[PDB]
DNA sequence: GCCTTGACCCTCCCCTAAGGGGAGGGTTTAGATTGTGTGCAGTCTGACGCGGCG
């Protein structure tokens, strides 16, 4: 057993202590007798014997002597398995550089020595010298030279200085430096130069030096002098059938190293010239680099078939490395697969399994059972009995599979309902039989799909397959709490045909005694299923304490509903079957049956519904013919009446009355209108066109047309497809996105042209090609979500906070899109909310809001509840059960030990394949309410407001907000506040291409703040004669003029600036360029007059950008702190802006380009967070200025905006889990005796539990800021290197973990999957807990 | 330098040298030759501790007359026995000695390039000279631990005087307390210095004449080395022009170049300018030899010996011309009839010329399925066989309990069941002191009972193998 | 694709200003590639392979 | 049954006289010759981080 995993650098002595001897030559094996040659790469004296308990010569054998070492051949007598464990080594004749610690950016050598990469890569190729010692001279350490300057220094200084070349120089540099002294001298000499640009690199270098000092490594071990050699059985040399051999590539890469090292050991004995020894050292360096990482430092060495050779680093990383191919998913025994087909007679817990598959998968069970009954003497006779297929084998098989579940699985597995457990029923034939009700969780059908079969072997696996995964526990969805077993295609059609009615049906009028008599009359041929009758019916209810009370009546109904009522269980009202049922009504039936009665009645009721639907669909006789597609008789005239209009709109273009663009854009809509007319004529001629007469004469009723019947019931189809069957097809797009002019005026019942067919193929291929190239983006997103969320598990029962989040309905974009009931069902209340009076307590203030509480909330009217959330949980390393709420697939409080992260990721990722990739009116009557407002009366008897960010709400009968808008700034409110206005009434009027900005108070306007020669012209409208000093563009700019940006201001009878009530305010605002102002000089105005005006992607990409926390390319600018705004020093790179607190310091001022139109004038007072411009907001700013709840709310609303637009239902805590995982890091601002640095990035939980102990015994803690990382940057920044290494970028993760000296504690799920242990979630949660208790014991 | 290619980095550092003319190589070879004889001169008058040729001419005891081979060795020693009689006169550096031993050098200059014979005489002093060096290192690792003292007076007068320890009297002369701060250890200095003085006894000569003329003997061994270096460095384009016709045969370009350079370094060592030929004509042989020898030794995963390489090459050359002549490929019969070898050997050769396939070879339409995925482990035992082995062990253990304990111990010892080894009759009767024959008797008893049908049909169930 | 010369442009997507940038390529059956291009400041450039 | 003789018997390895045949390893070879070469591959798009130059 073990508890952790470590990683570090390896010294030469460590590499020599792993090995069993030195490899000295490239010999692999002998060419006549294929035996391993001595001292080569497959040597049997170093690496172990090639047969069990035999030496190589043949002298020793037979397991008598087990530890002897033969004296002839040196092989020891032992088992050959040891050729997978023993290593060797190679002693290099000159040191070489490890390529990982040199060329993985940032380089660790260049960061440790503070040298550029160019200088090092020049000293390493014998191309320049480097000074190691200065002696007493002008030259200093790490100075770079050339040959001539080296000769000059030699003949001038002589012996005192020291200069070298190659990896020996760099090893001497790394070996001589002192780390503690250097880091401490980086400490006190940073505070002066703690400027940011130097701050980042200085603190990075400081933490690197400190890591080397504390970890125990030495900086010179990054230069190799001894090399290890992998065991032979992991790089084998193997014969094929035919005498041919096959080999690994590491052999090819090791031979080059060995026989370039031997040549250098020769040249160093012949005492050759240095121009040749240098070439050898370069070649040795290149060979070792290609053995470690092939294509990194140059061209890739290729083999004799012109493909690059694979290296030690390509066997670990990538989609086909060890991690993703052999450790996170494997191939398994006891498994099979086959084609699936439907069996409609099965129960919900049953599957049909062929006899031959089951005989193969269950062989050891059958052998043991056979030799227990004495039917066979030994296992080898049992084998032949089974192989002959005697008759008793088939009777042993039937009692082996009795009460043995079997797991079925279909790929791709998008969520956990892709694997389910069944009980097998032996069949003849070769295809597997599946129940018709589970094909919706699998996404399966019978056009050729195939499924896989797995057999659990042990007692615990059988218990878990029965209790957790059996198909009769999985009726609800885990994403939303809805049922998943709804009936799809012919259950629906049969139940809909049996509960319809008809006029003048045979047997109309009778009075019957009960359902049994209606059935007996239908079977006999006396009544019809659609006949209107009167039946006596008994129904039950429960208002007693768990008991049922009955009551009988006479009801008016049809025969078919009375027949169906014999299926419904006791305790449901009759009004559920008295409709004409469709898919929605049947789903309602199943859901109310689950809410009232429970699980087992529901799983019996679903089966009964399926059987009776199939039976009556069969008896109906529904078919499809060519006459069932009815084309309306007035299409041929709508078409001509559109063609005449397009002709008479072409001839207004041939005579120069209309442009080409408007001509096209008018033909488009005069064809769209005719298409809509045709479609509505078609649909009205088809839907109720039945004239069936009655006892005296004719009347109308709904149609019994087959196509209409299967479209209207929800079995198969829609209106958009009958439109193409019987209407016209419509308008087609080019592959560009442009729409062709002439539409397709034909349908499929009539037949297309060559040309209409040709132009219809474009969109078909475009859709088919988008599907295949979207599935990859969806899968990659799911994998990143699973990797960020995998280690989050419900750990505790109650953390005890009072925090929460405020849930209200969403009413924007129109009507109420999401009620309050759908957003609090299941959550736990954060505070003791009270119905809209005072002290209307419903709560112990921890209350699981089940359906009765939601009904109580809706019989009153409350529209805001404070609830609990995971992004505010106080538990570290997990969540508590009360902050999470309800288990959405079980219907009760979540259990402690549940893996909520994998469920969140799977629920968000599964639907990703369906994503696409001038005046205010009021509807209904209610009060009008305003917020965030500041008002003034107008000159024309109306309301105006001087607020930019106000909100206008509509109040209902009881005071629940039904609609909410916001008005543009400067707009004039047509009517005031507190009004009960009816619908159809406008409340505010704004211009569609303009917005005015108004004065403050009635005063006297003066033309000031502008001269002639300024950004002002004297441009007067020559035809009408109205002009103020008008503000200009930058094309008419006079740079010397913009000394003061023009604005016409308001003065008193004093000639000076007007009072503003409440504060000594300047009454007038200076406006940016190109302003339209035509207000007269000398013609004064009143308060609120027109002084100036303002002239003027969804799908998977947006979801990925939200979770990755991208930054928009036009981000809005917000107020850093609260203060009075003004323009700053005006350094004209581009504009400068400052704000000033009324009490505090104001060193903060920064840059704004003049393209960015400002909406805050020099007299404004802003609070923290409000906008200074418009544009999409950036989430890091929302987290810095406003808190955590603001960025949570923004992210969840912007994500749900995309899913709701398509009809996809996902609960909202599944996004809160991801948002919690993106917020795990904190950054330190002021340490204060906290053992942390001053701008280091730490885990948030470490800071929290450090400050909770410092503050415990009376000390000052640390101060910090929160951070927001994307999902792939937060997956890689976790504190376990095995999860990060197995996710992505294995090279960077492993080099950084190696030089840092990290360790791993195996706390997530993936760490325990890699080493084959029980995960800490589920039925394995208790086990780990007990182990953790022993961690406190020792 | 804006490049990382090592072939360009080589061809650039190689181009800063100039090609030689016919006179340049001759007068370079001349100084190569005369430095190596300046050395042999310097070796002449060293004392008898050298391995001097007194009887090397007798140690060994173009076909030269025996009377010529016996006589001309008598000139040199006939003068030498009377010349070095003056080893005593006026110390060791007498001028008649220099004059007539450089006249022995006038005699010595006649000779030219020779095998390591000459080497093994200068090694005669190697094993003796560095010895002297290392011994005066010993004294130093015995002085610095006890006292510190300025080295450039001590070792200077050490180089100079070498008469006796009287130069230590030059240490107290400056009157500083580091003079005799040494205590009780100077006899270790005298230990090592006295042992090197008995080395001086066996040599009979002081060190500052031996090392004196070793300073000038080292001049020759370096002046030959430098000229060899610049004779090598001026001909690298020859190697590069030869080695470009061996590409695509299992080695890379720079490997062929670095193999050719080791042959050029031998052609430079064996040259003789007197024979009148150019350097290219003699060097090309050694260059091609080195490259050809390295292609046949490396460049195959499974290595083939040289004779098999030449057999393969000859068979290829024959089949080429038979294919050109017949228009088809010849069967091994038509190759055996012309190669004149037994047909079974022609069949044996044709299997040895195949290189192993890579385990990354893409097999299918895609490139995610490789050859190495479908390779099965063949050394594993099936679980039916494991279960059978264990069941048979249990069955035998049950049948071995019926008969006597002493009569089953002998079967356990005889077949090795439950024991570390099998045994023989005499070593089993060792512990039973039973005769050679009674063991066989009781074994024919046990094996006769164990096949009686009351017992056998439990074990018979297994023998259907 | 046929050999010959092909004139193309990136349509206001490479540069932030929204300017289109033109280029021309010569492509042989066998040989090396030669192409000219424009840049934001209206200077012709050339490159080989 | 509980042991002791004296005969018999088997297989496995090494040996004879005067070389023969082969496998696997070493060494030199003297007219001159002095800078690669494939009729290469070059071929995607988007986001991010850091250095080098104005
Ligand atoms: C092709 C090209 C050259 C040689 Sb030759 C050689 C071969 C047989 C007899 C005489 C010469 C050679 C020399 C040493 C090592 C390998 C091959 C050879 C040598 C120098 C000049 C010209 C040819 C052989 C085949
Ligand atoms: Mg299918
Ligand atoms: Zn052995
Ligand atoms: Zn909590």
């Amino acid at each position: 057993e073990f508890d952790a995993i470590k990683i570090a650098l390896a010294s030469p002595d460590m590499i020599r202590s792993w090995s069993f001897g030195e490899v000295k030559k490239p010999e692999t094996i002998n060419y006549r007798t294929f035996k391993p040659e001595r001292d080569g790469l497959f040597c049997a004296r170093i690496f172990g014997p090639v047969k069990d308990y035999e030496c190589l010569c043949g002298k020793y054998k037979r397991l008598k002597h087990r530890g002897v070492i033969c004296e002839k051949c040196g092989v020891e007598v032992t088992q050959t398995k040891v050729r997978r464990e023993r290593m060797g080594h190679i002693e290099l004749a000159s040191p070489t550089a490890h390529i990982w610690f040199l060329k993985s950016l940032p380089s660790r050598i260049g960061l440790l020595l503070d040298m550029p990469l160019r200088d090092i890569e020049r000293v390493l190729y014998f191309e320049s010298y480097v000074v190691i010692e200065g002696g007493m001279t002008n030259l200093e350490r790490q100075q770079i030279l050339t040959e001539e300057q080296y000769l000059d220094a030699l003949e001038e200084f002589g012996d005192e200085f020291d200069a070298k070349m190659g990896a020996e120089a760099i090893q001497a540099l790394l070996k001589s430096m002192d780390l503690e002294q250097e880091c401490e001298q980086l400490r006190e000499e940073l505070n002066e130069t703690n400027s940011e640009t130097k701050r980042k690199k200085l603190t990075k270098r400081i933490k690197l030096l400190e890591a080397f000092v504390q970890s125990g490594n030495k900086p010179e071990w990054m230069i190799l002098t001894v090399l290890p050699v992998l065991p032979p059985d992991l790089r084998p040399l193997v014969p094929l059938d035919g005498g041919r051999f096959a080999t690994s590539d590491l052999n090819d890469l090791y031979r080059r190293v060995i026989n370039r090292n031997n040549r250098l050991k020769r040249l160093l004995d012949l005492a050759a010239p240095d121009i040749i020894v240098r070439n050898e050292k370069r070649m040795l360096q290149e060979a070792v680099d290609a053995l470690l990482d092939n294509g990194r430092r140059g061209r890739a060495i290729t083999g004799s078939n012109k493909r690059p050779l694979k290296s030690l680093a390509d066997m670990i990383k990538g989609k086909q490395g060890r991690f993703r191919q052999n450790l996170l998913g494997k191939r398994v025994d006891y498994s099979g697969r086959s084609v699936i087909t439907v069996g409609p007679y099965l129960r919900l817990h049953q599957c049909g399994l062929p006899k031959k598959m089951a005989l193969e998968l269950f062989k050891p069970f059958i052998y043991g059972k056979l030799e227990l009954r004495g039917l066979a003497t030994t296992i080898k006779a049992a084998k032949k009995m089974v192989e002959r297929e005697e008759a008793v084998v088939w009777d042993i098989l039937d009692e082996v599979i009795r009460e043995h579940p079997v797991l079925l699985n279909r790929a791709p597995t998008l969520h956990r309902l892709g694997i389910q457990a069944f009980e097998p029923v032996l069949i003849e034939g070769k295809a597997i039989q599946l129940h018709p009700l589970v094909c919706a969780a699998y996404n399966a059908d019978f056009d050729g799909d195939q499924m896989a079969v797995h057999v659990p072997l042990t007692l615990e696996a059988q218990l878990e397959a029965r209790a957790l995964m059996m198909s009769t526990n999985n009726i609800l969805s885990p994403a939303n709490g809805e049922p998943i077993i709804v009936p799809s295609q012919d259950v629906v059609l049969g139940l809909y045909y049996m509960t319809r009615d008809c006029v003048n049906a045979k047997g109309e009028g009778m009075v019957l005694t009960g359902p049994k008599e209606a059935e007996r009359l239908y079977r006999s041929g006396l009544a019809s299923l659609h006949a209107r009758v009167k039946v006596r019916i008994t129904e039950y209810e429960k208002d007693a304490n768990g008991e049922l009370v009955a009551k009988t009546s006479l009801k008016d109904t049809t025969v078919g509903r009375a027949i169906l009522w014999m299926i419904v269980p006791k305790g449901l009202p009759y009004s559920i079957v008295n409709q004409a049922l469709g898919k929605k009504a049947i789903s309602k039936m199943l859901n109310t049956c689950y809410r009232i009665l429970g699980l087992k009645p529901t799983v019996i009721f679903a089966d009964q519904i399926m059987y009776t639907g199939f039976a009556y669909a069969a008896r109906s006789g529904a078919s499809v013919g060519i006459d069932d597609m009815v084309i309306p008789e007035k299409k041929h005239e709508i078409i001509s009446e559109a063609e005449a209009e397009v002709a008479e709109i072409q001839e207004q273009f041939q005579s120069g009355l209309v442009t080409a663009g408007e001509r096209y854009n008018k033909v488009i809509d005069i064809w769209a209108a005719a298409n809509d007319r045709v479609s509505k004529a078609m649909m009205d001629n088809l839907q109720t066109e039945t004239v069936i007469n009655r006892d005296g004469q004719e009347e109308k009723q709904v149609s019994f047309n087959s196509i209409y019947m299967m479209a209207d019931s929800g079995a198969r189809g829609s209106a958009a497809q009958i439109r193409q069957l019987a209407g016209m097809r419509g308008l087609m797009a080019k592959p560009d996105g442009s729409i062709i002019e002439t539409p397709i005026t034909a349908n499929f019942r009539e037949g297309l042209n060559v040309l209409q067919y040709f132009i219809s193929t474009h969109g078909a291929r475009k859709g088919l090609a988008d599907t295949a190239l979207k599935t990859a983006n969806s899968g990659y997103l799911t994998r990143r979500l699973v990797d960020v969320a995998q280690d989050l598990v419900v750990t505790e029962d109650d953390c005890g906070t009072h925090e929460g989040i405020m849930m209200t309905p969403v009413i924007e974009g129109g009507d109420v899109k999401e009620p309050l009931r759908d957003r609090v069902l299941g959550r736990v209340t954060a505070e003791d909310v009270l119905k809209p009076g005072t002290a209307d307590i419903l709560v112990p203030r921890n209350t699981l809001l089940h359906e009765q509480w939601c009904d109580l909330l809706e019989e009153n009217s409350v529209d805001a509840v404070k609830v609990r959330s995971v992004v505010s949980c106080d538990t570290d390393f997990g969540v508590c059960a009360h902050c999470y709420g309800r288990d959405l697939a079980r219907g009760h409080i979540i259990n402690k030990g549940e893996a909520i992260g994998v469920i969140a990721a799977q629920s968000i990722g599964e639907p990703g394949t369906q994503l696409t990739m001038s005046s205010i009116q009021v509807k209904n009557k209610g009060s009008i309410k305003l917020s965030n407002v500041k008002s003034v009366v107008n000159s024309s008897g109306k309301l105006v407001i001087t607020s930019r960010n106000t909100e206008l709400k509509l109040i209902d009968e009881f005071g629940r907000t039904k609609e909410s808008y916001k008005v543009p700034y400067g707009a004039v409110l047509a009517k005031g506040d507190g009004e009960q206005v009816a619908g159809g009434e406008t409340v505010a009027n704004w211009d569609p291409h303009t917005m005015p900005v108004i004065t403050e108070v009635s005063g006297f306007v003066r033309f000031t703040d502008m001269i002639d020669g300024q950004t002002i012209t004297r441009q007067t409208d020559e035809l009408t004669g109205l002009s103020s000093l008008v503000v200009l563009d930058s094309a008419e700019r006079t740079a010397g003029g913009k000394d003061l940006r023009p604005a016409l201001k308001i003065v008193d009878a004093q000639g000076n600036d007007v009072l503003i009530p409440g504060t000594d305010m300047p009454a007038q605002y200076f406006l940016p360029g190109k302003a339209i102002v035509q207000l007269e000089d000398g013609v004064q105005i009143s308060s609120g007059d027109t002084l100036a005006r303002i002239p003027q992607t969804g799908g998977l990409p947006r979801v990925a950008d939200l979770f990755e926390a991208r930054r928009p390319k036009e981000p809005a600018i917000l107020a850093e702190i609260s203060g009075i705004v003004s323009f700053g020093k005006e350094t004209k790179g581009k504009r400068r802006l400052v704000i000033t607190p009324v009490d505090g310091s104001d060193p903060y001022e920064e840059m704004i380009p003049k393209w960015r139109q400002l909406n805050v004038f020099e007299g404004e007072r802003v609070e923290r967070g409000d906008v200074i411009s418009d544009g999409p907001e950036a989430p890091h700013d929302i987290l810095r200025l406003r808190g955590v709840h603001a960025v949570t709310r923004y992210i969840v609303n912007e994500v749900q905006d995309v899913y709701r637009l398509q009809g996809v239902k996902i609960n909202d805590k599944h996004i809160e889990v991801i948002v919690r995982q993106m917020l795990r890091k904190a950054t330190i601002v002021n340490a204060g005796s906290s053992d942390f640095l001053e701008g280091e990035q730490v885990e948030y939980s470490r800071v929290k539990i450090a400050n909770r102990e410092l503050e415990a015994n009376g000390k000052v803690g640390a101060t910090y800021s929160r951070d927001l990382l994307g999902i792939t940057k937060a997956s890689l920044a976790t504190e376990s290197f095995i999860s990060a290494a197995s996710f992505q970028e294995t090279t960077r993760v492993l080099t950084e973990a190696a030089v840092a000296g990290k360790r791993d504690e195996l706390r997530g799920l993936k760490e325990n999957v890699i080493v084959g242990r029980l995960i800490p979630a589920g039925t394995g949660y208790a086990y780990h807990q007990d182990r953790m208790r022993r961690r406190a014991a020792g | 330098g804006r490049t990382t290619d090592p072939v360009r980095m080589y061809m650039r550092e190689m181009g800063t040298v100039e090609l030689l003319t016919r006179e340049g190589e001759i007068d370079i070879a001349k100084r190569i030759e005369d430095g190596i004889n300046q050395v042999q001169c310097s070796v002449a008058e060293y004392p008898e501790a050298i391995t001097y040729l007194l009887e090397q001419y007798d140690r060994v005891e173009n076909s030269i007359d025996p009377e010529l081979a016996r006589e001309k060795f008598a000139e040199l020693r006939a003068q030498y026995v009377v010349t070095r009689d003056t080893i005593k006169a006026k110390g060791r550096s007498h001028a008649t000695a220099q004059e007539e031993i450089l006249k022995l050098s006038e005699v010595f200059k006649q000779f030219r390039l020779v095998p390591k014979q000459f080497d093994y005489l200068v090694n005669s002093m190697r094993v003796m000279m560095d010895r002297v060096r290392t011994q005066e290192r010993l004294i130093m690792k015995l002085c610095v631990e006890q006292c510190k003292m300025p080295k450039k007076n001590f070792i200077t007068l050490f180089t100079g005087n070498e008469t006796s320890d009287t130069w230590f009297n030059a240490a107290i002369a400056m009157n500083k307390p580091w003079s005799e701060k040494l205590h009780d250890v100077s006899e270790e200095v005298h230990r090592a210095l006295q042992k090197l003085q008995q080395i001086e006894e066996e040599t009979g000569l002081t060190i500052e004449q031996v090392k004196d003329i070793n300073r000038r003997m080292s001049i020759g061994e370096a002046k030959a080395r430098r000229a060899k270096k610049e004779m090598v460095e001026a001909n690298l384009r020859l190697v590069i022009s030869i080695a470009k016709k061996y590409t695509n045969r299992g080695l890379q370009f720079l490997d062929l170049i670095q193999e050719g350079n080791i042959g050029l370094m031998k052609a430079v060592d064996k040259f003789e300018y007197r024979r009148g030929y150019k350097f290219s004509t003699y060097a090309t042989w050694w260059i091609r030899q080195a490259i050809t020898r390295s292609i046949a030794d490396q460049a195959r995963t499974i290595r083939i010996p040289v004779h098999m390489i030449e057999t393969i090459n000859k068979l290829n050359r024959i089949s080429r011309q038979m294919l050109q002549e017949m228009g088809r490929e010849p069967t091994p019969e038509e190759l055996a009839e012309r190669m004149l070898m037994p047909e079974d050997k022609i069949r044996k050769v044709l299997k040895i010329a195949k290189e192993p396939i890579s385990m990354e070879t893409p097999i299918g339409d895609d490139e995610d399925s490789h050859l190495g995925d479908f390779i099965e482990d063949t050394t594993l035992e099936l679980p039916l066989d494991s279960a059978t082995t264990e069941s048979l062990r249990a069955a035998t253990h049950d049948v071995l309990a019926g008969l006597t304990a002493r009569e089953a111990k002998v079967l356990r010892m005889r077949f090795g069941i439950d024991m570390n080894t099998d045994y023989t009759l005499e070593e089993v009767g060792k512990q039973f002191d039973v005769t050679r024959e009674r063991i066989r008797q009781i074994e024919a008893k046990a094996l006769r009972k164990l096949r009686h049908p009351s017992r056998s049909e439990v074990l018979r169930s297994f023998l259907d193998d | 694709r046929s050999p010959g010369v092909f004139f193309d442009s990136d349509k206001g997507k490479t540069h932030s200003s929204g300017k289109v940038l033109y280029n021309a390529r010569i492509i042989p059956y066998r040989g090396s590639w030669l192409d000219f291009e424009f840049d934001p400041k209206d200077n012709l450039f050339v490159r080989i392979d």
